[PDB]
């Protein structure tokens, strides 16, 4: 019952990908932490801090070299020599202090990893931090890897936030592959590196309002009956299995409640905006 | 004989925080608080359809997105000139109130408790400080130590499920969580049904039971072991609150009222007196003297000489003020829970009816946790009432049109403290958007006059008898429940 070693790092994130993971069911987060993964470093929940936390991260990245998953939440800002995201401070054999940027951290840990998994639209595609108006040179993991000429297996699990089922399912599929690659091939990815397992279905094609759409029955406001297209729904241009899976243990989902804002797509948010204007 | 301690990352807070302290004669004598990550939501927002802001701003923080959503939709309601219906107001309160319960529970257990509770010997519970001054170290009777630690750890583990249930409650009328869809300019997007109100209520009763029967008893028990922690982590003793959970359609009355308490005196909250300084922050201001948020400027400059944080420095009448449950509970001064009244008597010999009866003990490490636990109970009492007030079928949404030119401000309290969003619209687009958030008030650096931020000031006097295991530094910081994503945005 060997657990998957995980180093979870945050760049320009909001911790929402982490919080969504905490909402997992079947398995729930207690079983994920005690039975499925070894969460070795995670800044939001781990016991140790500062020097001890970083020393532990680096010790794991060494002892489990080529045998841990680097999980990345949030974007990587490249402007001003990486100084828009300082992730920690390191101390030399002498006593002096050196800040570590998100760029430096990813450049360091990615080549040590077995695979990198970019969770959330920020890390996968740039997302909100990389949207029009930002001045931080905010970049996705795939773009940073391309700029750095880093060849490391990379899987994207987008969403803002991703559903816990997408993150857990992808990580379990990756670990199963490592343990027995011919019995468990890697999930097929689309052109944007995300698994077809979760991101192959078009929301609109699978939407329970499709009959209403077909009969031109459009909700005049949020609280009227009909398809949500005129309220701004981006289901037509969005690929995820939300219509089947729903959210928060099946309680609700964006389209029933309001509109899809296309949160899993590489052009989120700018290509999906304005949110309340029809596509 | 001064020793410097630098902690980066200060973990088990949200986001990127560095804490530096100087220690002499076993106490902190100076401190610096630094937020090291910037995104610039105020820049990203410019030129957009103002309605997009209530989705964009939620991505400031995945722990408190409903607070930002609330402030944003209220700013939009104001700017667009639309009044929310009774049922819209109540529905917004149910969406947001469910996350207040989630956030406080997440904080105490999953961020704060590992400074007191010994977890199992597997990551991420280890490694930890060698001399961590935990329940298992403090309580000298070994069986009692084990039993109390197990009691706390089992609650930590159970709280994982309880906080998840709180998010089911948020999703009920909010669509999903993190990052709701259900709050918009004009109200809320889904009218509550009788069935869904009943489903929210059933989950709520389970959360409420945990709060009363498990969480409150743990906090008071914890404080009775760490009585020294009611006597340090003091700070300015200045607090501010904006009002949260409006209880009537004209926003005249709230669950927790607006107010200011500075230098031992209560005063009304006047938003005109809020301004931000940037003398030690990585930002350029076009004019000296601090800027009111209505003319706020977000011009990042990581090369600014003398600056050390991406957090600006808000002051009220030029005073540092802290925010959060301590602030709101001090200002409102509500009656304590029956559990609190009882356990303060039984475990401490303290007769207390109202929050202020805690006196000096309120302004301390343990006082902040107590305030947060009591507020969780107080919020649960309110949610229980709102569940009776909400009317199945009653309209929650009113139509509006984007104005050419307007301004609006949304005022609320995030779980971590006072929150406003200021919105200026020109040519139907966002001209300026300025966010003054909760942890912004707590985790800010020195202002232009050298006045330390509240966390910086509260660190002064904190005991550090063991420089290699400076556990009280993190305990103080975490008592404020910092969110650095919110602080910087
Ligand atoms: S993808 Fe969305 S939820 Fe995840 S870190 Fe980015 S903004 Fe937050
Ligand atoms: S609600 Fe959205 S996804 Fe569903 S049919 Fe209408 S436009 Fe398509
Ligand atoms: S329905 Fe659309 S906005 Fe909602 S989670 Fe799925 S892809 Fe994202
Ligand atoms: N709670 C919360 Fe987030 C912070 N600080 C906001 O506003
Ligand atoms: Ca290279
Ligand atoms: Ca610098
Ligand atoms: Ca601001
Ligand atoms: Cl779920
Ligand atoms: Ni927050
Ligand atoms: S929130």
């Amino acid at each position: 019952a060997k657990k998957a070693p995980v180093i979870w790092v945050q760049g320009q994130g909001c911790t929402g990908c982490s919080v969504s993971l905490l909402n997992a069911v079947h398995p729930r987060i207690k079983e994920i932490l005690l039975d499925v993964i070894s969460l070795e470093f995670h800044p939001t929940v781990m016991a140790s801090e500062g020097e001890m936390a970083l020393a532990h991260m680096y010790e794991i990245a060494e002892k489990f070299n080529g045998n841990f998953f680097l999980l990345v939440e949030g974007a990587i800002p490249t402007a001003k020599e990486g100084r828009y995201c300082i992730v920690g401070e390191t101390l030399d054999a002498k006593g002096h202090h050196h800040e570590v940027t998100m760029m430096e951290l990813i450049r360091d840990l990615a080549p040590k990893s077995l695979a990198t998994v970019a969770v959330g639209t920020c890390s996968a595609y740039g997302g909100i931090p990389a949207a029009e108006g930002n001045v931080t040179g905010s970049k996705s993991v795939r773009d940073f890897f391309a700029d750095e000429k880093i060849e490391k297996l990379l899987v994207n699990v987008p969403g803002c936030p991703p559903h816990p089922d997408w993150m857990v399912g992808t990580l379990v599929a990756a670990w199963s592959h490592v343990l027995n690659p011919t019995e468990h091939p890697l999930p097929e990815l689309d052109d944007d590196g995300r698994p077809l397992l979760f991101f192959g279905d078009n929301i609109h094609e699978n939407c329970p309002y499709l009959d209403k759409y077909d009969n031109s029955e459009f909700a005049e406001t949020f609280t009227k009956p009909g398809c949500k297209a005129e309220l701004g729904c981006k289901g037509p241009s969005t690929y995820a299995d939300c219509a089947k899976r729903r959210w928060n243990n099946g309680i609700n989902w964006c389209v029933e409640n309001a509109v899809c804002i296309g949160c899993v797509e590489p052009d989120f948010p700018d290509g999906k905006s304005p949110f309340y204007v029809a596509e | 004989g001064k020793v410097k301690i630098s902690i980066d990352p200060l973990t088990r807070v949200e986001g990127h925080l560095k804490i530096e302290v100087e220690v002499k004669d076993g106490k902190v004598v100076d401190a610096k608080c630094s937020g090291g990550m910037f995104r610039g939501f105020e820049q990203i927002l410019r030129g957009r359809d103002p309605r997009d802001s209530s989705q964009i701003v939620q991505r400031i923080c995945g722990v408190c997105p409903t607070a930002h959503c609330t402030a944003s939709v209220m700013a939009q309601d104001d700017a667009f000139g639309v009044k929310v219906t009774t049922n819209g107001r109540i529905t917004r309160n149910l969406i947001f109130g469910a996350n207040y319960l989630q956030s406080h529970i997440l904080h105490f257990y999953h961020l704060a408790a590992l400074d007191y509770v010994k977890g199992p010997d597997v990551s991420p519970f280890v490694p930890r400080y060698a001399n961590a001054d935990l329940l298992t170290d403090r309580i000298k009777d070994g069986a009692k130590a084990d039993a109390t630690n197990t009691y706390g750890l089992n609650q930590y583990l159970k709280a994982l499920e309880i906080r998840r249930i709180c998010h089911e409650m948020v999703a009920m009328f909010g669509g999903r969580m993190p990052h709701v869809q259900g709050m918009v300019v004009g109200g809320a997007t889904e009218i509550p049904t009788a069935d869904k109100v009943a489903e929210y209520a059933a989950r709520f009763k389970e959360v409420q039971k945990f709060v009363i029967e498990e969480y409150l008893p743990l906090i008071y028990t914890l404080g009775s072991v760490y009585t020294d922690l009611f006597e340090t982590g003091i700070g300015w003793k200045n607090v501010i609150a904006f009002g949260v959970f409006p209880e009537d359609d004209d926003y005249k009355t709230f669950l927790l009222k607006p107010g200011v308490y500075i230098d031992g005196k209560d005063e009304e909250f006047d938003s005109k007196l809020v301004k931000e300084y940037v003398g030690h922050s990585f930002f350029d201001h076009s004019a000296p003297g601090g800027l009111h948020y209505s003319v706020g400027e977000t011009n990042p400059n990581p090369d600014k000489p003398g600056a050390y944080s991406f957090v600006k420095a808000p002051r009220y009448k030029d005073k540092p003020c802290e925010v959060g449950p301590l602030a709101r509970m001090w200002v409102q001064n509500p009656e304590l829970s029956p559990v609190g009244q009882k356990l303060l008597k039984e475990l401490y010999g303290i007769e207390a009816k109202n929050f202020r009866d805690l006196g000096d003990k309120a302004f301390s490490i343990m006082g902040r946790h107590v305030a947060r636990a009591e507020e969780t109970w107080l919020t649960a009492v309110a949610v229980e009432k709102w569940l009776k007030q909400v009317q199945p079928g009653a309209e929650t949404y009113v139509k509006s049109e984007i104005p050419d030119a307007a301004e609006g401000t949304g005022f609320t309290e995030a779980p971590r403290g006072a929150l406003l969003h200021y919105l200026k619209i020109k040519d139907k687009k966002i001209e300026n958007y300025q966010i003054v958030s909760a942890t912004l008030w707590n985790a800010n650096p020195r202002d232009d006059m050298g006045q330390r931020g509240p966390i910086e000031e509260a660190l002064i006097g904190v005991p550090v008898p063991d420089i290699k295991n400076p556990v009280n530094v993190g305990r103080l910081v975490r008592s404020y429940d910092p969110x650095l994503g919110c602080a910087v945005h």
